[PDB]
RNA sequence: AUUAAGAGGGACGGCCGGGGGCAUUCGUAUUGCGCCGCUAGAGGUGAAAUUCUUGGACCGGCGCAAGACGGACCAGAGCGAAAGCAUUUGCCAAGAAUGUUUUCAUUAAUCAAGAACGAACCGACCGGCGAUGCGGCGGCGUUAUUCCCAUGACCCGCCGGGCAGCUUC
């Protein structure tokens, strides 16, 4: 009901909300501590008038938390107890947001103590500086505050602010920042124009005083700072008419400021706050978007509509509703700064910090969140509330500037003398501008959106000298692939006739070459060294390194790109240059010819009907793809009865070859028997016919089985299923004793349901969504990789790990599709820590073929029949109201396990790749315990066939007996021999009731035995329990135990040459 | 592949299951005389009797065939003789062989 | 191997057209009409109008290095007749007389199905 | 009879590479 | 009062039909429009002349829009009281014949008046023989075969009501 639904979004907005505010009794706690702070602040001694310069007057103890670099100075000092006492910020307002709230009080300066010229060379801003160092020092011996602290208010280095938190109980409880302010009308606002200026260039940088000269450059970031203060009371003024008289408005205040914290876009320098949204909302209420009768979650939809629509880049939107032919124009403040907003007072651009790529993203956000808000399903508000977006998680590629002393000399390429004048010594606030847009420009085919890490806000206690700027933090820049355009590996330039040529010439530097084309054209053109699908994906790497040097005299050993350092986790032992993706197409061209051989052969009883592919190396999902191999005749033994080849005692296990299955359905015909066992001999017959024509029409070797075919085409082995159509209706038949035939799914039926008809369909809808999305393969096989390296393997399907994989490209309603492996992965792991698999299935809409209408009714059956569903549920649109790939997929138990080791190592693999040094160690999620096993057994690595697969190389390899010059071959090599896998079949059908057997199918050396503990206790003679059960008479009487020392020498039995050694603990 | 398994173990004489009961000792079961294979010893001689004959794999698919085509051919031709032929007491068998089409006994047809 | 080409021959009773294109009927090759050889309205549609066209379009052919023809025949069609003109005869007998590697013969009369 | 292609998805060209199976030339500036 | 008419009414069973209504849908042809290629003509006649064309007519290719129409399959076949009825699919109501050991029990026939709709030789003259459409019954044999959907295609005999022929009394 569509009732429920809005009843259900209203109980959503609320427990938010509760969760979110702040109770009664704390306001009054804080309501308390305020009124105290006010008492000390007006108890401070006076000073008498002194220099500026002369700064001796300060005891020990404390510092001036400006650095003051020019130190020349032409004022004087007075300190007089504050004038008034305001509270300001929105603490008064009612939107206060649960983790962190600050209250914030304005100190008005008495009128006596500063000078008319006191906003000229900083003046102000020393003598605001020394006024709090003053109260600093007689506030921090007041047994009153817990901690006392220096901070950057409003994100500015020449403004310092003041921290105090109370004592004992309640310490996290409240943070007051304490904010001195000028008297209200004692500044000129015509003398703050972005035009104008206050800052002389004699004072700032000459020794000369009256040095003639070009005229001064206007200072806007230094007029708009100054503005800043004076104008703390106006905003609270306006916004208590507006916003606290109707309820609602402040609940859309409180969710825009949550959405903002959750993809991380308010905190630091230049973010996007919730102060701004709160000036977006009373703007909307001055236009007719929004009416004061909303509740918060029509305020939530009005705001983003028009963050989405409306670009303040280019076209800026005014607060005032005066319009004066004496007021300033908003064309130039576009020309000082990247985003234009304004007050009432039209000096105040109000967002002089917001920079143009922060903006950019912001629009990114809104647009994808308005994509959810306009669709109508299920669990939206889930996903656009609660779902964090970190940077690491949702950009493909994160690029990282170690040395941040570097960017000064970048400063000093470019031309921002000005513009570091402007606001004082900040070189890293400054480049940060035209470096994104010098790399925008050069990146505009190949990427999607531009961002930048933003600088946290420092905090020093006292007597400290304050942080510099080489030391407030890391630089990180995140990027966002265009699909599209990553494929080519040049970048088009224009003709060398008409003159932009000499432009592009310009931008690119030696690089820049003639080139001419089929076309007929000449060209000027750069061209980039990438072969494998990876390679061209780190071609933006290429493009960054060679325009940070050329345009920014900026190293590349200054440069640290984030990019694919896991891929190495799904290569060789020294291979970097591919992932894989160029084996499995090559394989899969095989699998194409051997199709249109089968489609055409002559000779056969029944012409081929369909051939389709069962395997995960023709879906692109195979982990390590397979080579075409030549076997060696000298490390083999020869049957000549048949042109098979059987490894020999002496030499180690050979290498190992996987046969792809392909299934094969021919024409329909009513001479079929119809009885199960015949139908076996049919197709057996089958099997024999088409192995004898294959090697008799194009001589290829082929080995004939009772259920399947070998053969052998182009260094590939295939395995070919021939299947019938009725066979899973025949085995349905039950004739029942009452007399009565009826159909009933069997066991055998479901299985060759799933092998013959279910598995292709996955294994083409798999294949063409790959089409789509280059990066799936990698996602794919990483996931993997690492659930199989976790000893996690048993009770993971392939088909199961691909699904949720798909549900990532298909479903990724927070983020973008992903376009690099690593990304992906990351995304992997948060879906399995974080899903609800009790009470909620999860949905792959392979190729759509479902609406909403089908997903809630399906949802509907979902809840009505839990219990007879498996722990993990998967719905495709193929398989509905049963999920095949779980029902012998994971326990209740490794399931959990599986939660806890990615909710565990995503903090880490994160931390990682976000640490600016290299990572330490890629490897380190990818490897087990070994701990918790009862009984560990290692094995030689001698016999171990897939021993280049392991996660940590060994660097030495044995003879597996393979030919490393191509060609064909006359006999077949051994097909899916390994030791390993025939020592886990036995041990899990001998010691299978007693104990859990863990090994790593990718270079595994290690077997964890883990024992049942029901299956130890002491039971009764049951005579089908007595498999390795012992007669004790401790009690005196007859009990059965487990025969622990025996069990362990059949260990060492079992698999003799293979096992290396067997140790038990406890 | 074999695990636990039971014996069954048939002796010419009751007197030798007798001293098997009786019987007491270690049974060793490889010796230098009679060696048994394991390991890899064993998995590759294994993979050389799984490697199947072409030409007896076709023998028994023919045999097997011409076995079950004439056990259907008997069925269908005693069935024609069947066909209509009222027994004693008054029977007369409703099949698909007749002229008049009938309700199959399926749980299909009967919930249709 | 031979070049091949598209040749369209509209025969009506008044006129007739040859047309040579490519494979895809795209591009025109040359097209000559039965009255730019004869000054006379009388015999447009004469079998010696018709075999002069045809030999200006072979001739051309030649030097393009067009060797085979595939042939399409159409007449007037609809509501009028589907009979090809007198031209049509004598126009394809001079193709072959120039030495013209003839292909398919096909019909390309629009016939209508339903009645006006 | 009869076949029609009514829609077709986004060209790609990769999809092509595999039916039917660049940089370009050096020119020496003045 | 009895029976339950080779009198009539109703119900039930499986079918059958270009019967009617509402929506939905496809197919060529024609015409017009938009773009690409080419270049002096195209159209019409007994001969011409009205017309259209270097601002590109006609011809060749691709796509779009509009108004009609529903071929061949199509029969002396079928349906409706008549006038009349032909692409696909869904829906609504109606109907003939056949099958019936169901039900009522004379409730019927013909009709001036009146009412609904309405293109643009001769005569209830007994029969017969062939085909033909639908429904039913029986059958030696062929032919497919039934998860759902469906139990049919051909041949032979028989019973009815129809569309018509050829003959007879
Ligand atoms: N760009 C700006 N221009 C002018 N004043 C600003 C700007 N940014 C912040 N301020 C001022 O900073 C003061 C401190 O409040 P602030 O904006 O930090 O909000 P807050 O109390 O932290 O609110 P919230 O908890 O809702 O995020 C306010 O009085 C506000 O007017
Ligand atoms: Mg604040
Ligand atoms: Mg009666
Ligand atoms: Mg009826
Ligand atoms: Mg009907
Ligand atoms: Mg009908
Ligand atoms: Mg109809
Ligand atoms: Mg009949």
């Amino acid at each position: 009901e569509i009732l429920f639904h809005s009843s259900l979004l209203r109980l959503q907005v609320e427990e938010l909300l509760k969760e979110v505010r702040l109770s009664e009794k704390k306001k009054d706690r804080i309501d308390a501590f305020l009124r105290e702070v006010n008492q000390r602040v007006v108890r401070v001694p006076s000073v008498p008038e002194t220099e500026l310069t002369d700064q001796a007057w300060l005891p020990a103890g404390v510092r001036v938390p400006l650095h003051q670099v020019p130190y020349a100075v032409k004022g004087c000092f007075r300190f007089l107890p504050p004038a008034q006492v305001t509270v300001v910020g929105s603490y008064l307002l009612g939107t206060c947001i649960r983790p962190d709230i600050n209250v914030d009080v304005a100190l008005t300066m008495p009128r006596e103590i500063l000078q008319d010229k006191d906003g000229l060379n900083q003046r102000y801003f020393r003598k605001r500086a020394l006024y709090l160092a003053h109260l600093a020092h007689h506030l921090a011996q007041d047994p009153l505050f817990g901690s006392v602290c220096f901070s950057y208010t409003n994100g500015c280095h020449l403004k310092p602010s003041l921290l105090l938190r109370p004592r004992g109980k309640d310490e996290r409880l409240v943070t007051v920042r304490l904010h001195p302010c000028p008297p209200p009308d004692f500044f000129r606002p015509c003398r703050l124009l972005p035009t104008k200026n206050n800052v002389r260039s004699a004072w700032y940088r000459g020794q000369s005083p009256a040095g003639d000269g070009s005229p001064e450059p206007p200072t806007p970031r230094y007029n708009t700072w100054v503005l800043q203060d004076t104008v703390l009371e106006s905003h609270l003024q306006l916004l208590s008419t507006i916003l606290s008289s109707a309820q609602g408005l402040k609940d859309g205040v409180a969710l825009l400021k949550v959405w903002l914290r959750q993809r991380e876009l308010d905190k630091g320098q230049g973010g996007f706050t919730g102060f701004l949204v709160s000036m977006l909302v009373v703007f909307l209420v001055s236009t007719r978007k929004i009416h004061t009768t909303m509740s918060g979650y029509q305020v939530l939809r009005s705001v983003l509509q028009f963050l989405a629509t409306t670009d303040l880049t280019v076209n800026g939107i005014s607060l005032c509703l005066s319009s004066d032919p004496s007021l300033p124009a908003l064309a130039d403040f576009h020309q000082a700064f990247s985003v234009v907003f304004l007050d009432s007072s039209g000096h105040l651009n109000l967002c002089a910090d917001v920079t143009a790529s922060t903006y950019h993203q912001v629009q990114h956000e809104a647009r994808l969140s308005m994509m959810l808000l306009d669709s109508r399903a299920d669990d939206g508000f889930h996903l656009l509330l609660m779902t964090p977006k970190p940077m690491i998680r949702a950009f493909d590629h994160v690029l990282h500037l170690r040395p941040l002393s570097r960017l000064q000399a970048a400063c000093h390429r470019l031309k921002l003398w000005p513009e570091l004048q402007d606001n004082g010594g900040d070189y890293v606030s400054a480049a940060l501008g035209p470096l994104t847009t010098l790399l925008e420009q050069g990146l505009g085919a190949r990427l999607n959106l531009l961002a930048h890490s933003r600088p946290p806000v420092p905090e020093w206690d006292i007597s400290q000298d304050p942080p510099k700027h080489k030391d407030s933090g890391t630089l990180t820049l995140g990027l966002l692939l265009r699909p599209e355009g990553l494929t080519s590996v040049l970048e088009l330039g224009p003709e060398a006739d008409q003159p932009e040529a000499a432009k592009f010439r310009q931008f690119w530097g030696s690089r820049s070459e003639l080139r001419r084309f089929q076309d007929g054209a000449i060209r000027e053109a750069v061209v980039w060294e990438a072969a494998s699908m990876s390679q061209k994906r780190l071609i933006p790497h290429q493009v960054v390194t060679h325009l940070l040097a050329l345009h920014a005299d900026i190293p590349e050993t200054c440069v640290h790109y984030v990019g694919g350092p896991l891929d190495a986790l799904i290569q060789g032992l020294k291979e970097t240059s591919s992932t894989g993706e160029e084996a499995l197409v090559a394989a899969v061209r095989c699998y194409d010819d051997l199709s249109r051989l089968l489609w055409g052969l002559e000779g056969l009883p029944l012409t081929v009907s369909a051939v389709q592919g069962a395997h995960p190396v023709l879906r692109y999902t195979e982990v390590f793809p397979p080579t075409p191999v030549r076997p060696a005749f000298s490390f083999y033994e020869t049957l000549r009865e048949r042109s098979s080849l059987l490894p020999r005692l002496d030499k180690p296990c050979p290498a190992y070859v996987e046969p792809m299955t392909v299934v094969c359905h021919l024409e329909g015909s009513g001479q079929w028997p119809q009885d199960a066992e015949a139908v076996q001999r049919v197709r057996a017959a089958f099997q024999l016919r088409l192995a004898e024509l294959l090697t008799q029409q194009h001589g290829l070797q082929c080995r004939a089985t009772a259920t399947h075919t070998d053969v052998l085409k182009d260094g590939f082995v295939f395995r070919i299923r021939v299947a019938y159509q009725r066979e899973p209706q025949i085995l349905k038949e039950v004739q029942s004793p009452e007399g009565m035939i009826s159909l009933r799914d069997t066991a055998a039926s479901l299985r060759l349901e799933r092998d013959t008809r279910q598995l292709p369909l996955l294994t083409s809808a798999l294949h063409g969504l790959q089409q789509q999305h280059p990066a799936f393969s990698g996602v794919a096989r990483l996931a993997k990789r690492w659930v199989r390296a976790q000893l996690l393997g048993e009770g993971f399907a392939d088909e199961s790990l691909d699904l949720v994989a798909a549900a990532l490209f298909l479903h990724p309603e927070p983020f973008t599709p992903p376009s690099s492996p690593q990304v992906g992965f990351l995304r992997f792991l948060f879906l399995v820590s974080t899903f609800d698999w009790k009470n909620n299935p999860l949905f792959v809409n392979l190729n759509n073929e479902l609406t909403v209408e089908e997903q809630v009714e399906i949802r509907s059956g979902f809840l009505a029949a839990r219990a007879q569903l498996p722990v993990m549920v998967i719905v495709t649109p193929q398989d509905r109201k049963n999920s095949v790939w779980t029902q012998d997929g994971p326990s209740a138990q490794i399931l959990q396990q599986l939660v806890v080791l990615a909710a565990e190592a995503l903090p880490m693999l994160e931390k990682q790749l976000m640490d600016p040094r290299g990572p330490g160690d890629i490897r380190t999620v990818f490897r087990p315990p070994l701990d918790i096993y009862d009984v560990l057994i290692r094995l030689s690595p001698r016999h171990i066939p897939r021993h280049r697969q392991a996660v940590d190389s060994p660097a030495a390899s044995f003879c597996r007996g393979l030919l490393s010059q191509p060609g064909p071959s006359s006999l077949m090599p051994v097909l899916g021999y390994d030791p390993p896998q025939l020592y886990l079949t036995q041990l899990r059908e001998a010691f299978g009731d007693l104990a859990l057997f863990f090994y790593d199918q990718h270079g595994g050396e290690v077997i964890g035995v883990l024992w049942k503990p029901t299956s130890f206790q002491p039971q009764p003679f049951k005579a089908s329990s007595t498999k390795g059960r012992m007669v004790m008479s401790r009690g005196g009487e007859l009990v059965m135990v487990p025969n622990v020392e025996a069990i362990l020498e059949d260990f060492a039995v079992l698999g003799e040459g293979l096992v290396q050694t067997v140790e038990a603990r406890s | 592949v074999p695990g636990f398994q039971v014996a069954y173990v048939v002796f010419q004489k009751p007197s030798g299951v007798s001293a098997a009961l009786a019987l007491k000792g270690p049974l060793l079961v490889s010796t230098e005389s009679h060696p048994v294979k394991s390991g890899i010893h064993k998995w590759i001689s294994d993979y050389a009797d799984s490697v199947p004959d072409p030409e007896a794999l076709r023998v028994e698919v023919d045999t097997f065939m011409e076995a079950y085509d004439q056990k259907i051919a008997e069925e269908e031709a005693k069935a024609k003789e069947e066909e209509g032929v009222p027994d004693e007491e008054g029977w007369v068998k409703v099949t698909r062989r007749g002229r008049r089409p009938v309700l199959p006994r399926t749980e299909a047809a009967s919930l249709r | 191997e031979n070049v091949f080409g598209v040749c369209h021959i509209f025969a009506s009773f008044n006129d007739t057209f040859v047309h040579v294109t490519d494979l895809s009927g795209k591009e025109t090759i040359c097209r000559v009409t039965g009255g730019m050889k004869v000054k006379a309205d009388r015999d447009e549609s004469s079998p010696y109008a018709a075999m002069l066209a045809a030999q200006d379009v072979a001739q051309r052919c030649k030097e393009l290095g067009i060797t085979a023809l595939h042939i399409k025949l159409r007449a007037t069609g609809g509501n009028r007749t589907k009979t090809p003109g007198p031209g049509a005869q004598s126009a394809l007998r001079a193709l072959a007389r120039s030495g013209m590697k003839i292909g398919r013969i096909e019909d390309v009369t629009p016939i209508p199905s339903d009645s006006t | 009879r009869k076949v029609k292609m009514l829609k077709k998805p986004k060209f790609e060209l990769g999809k092509l590479m595999e039916l039917h199976g660049e940089t370009g030339a050096k020119v020496e500036r003045a």
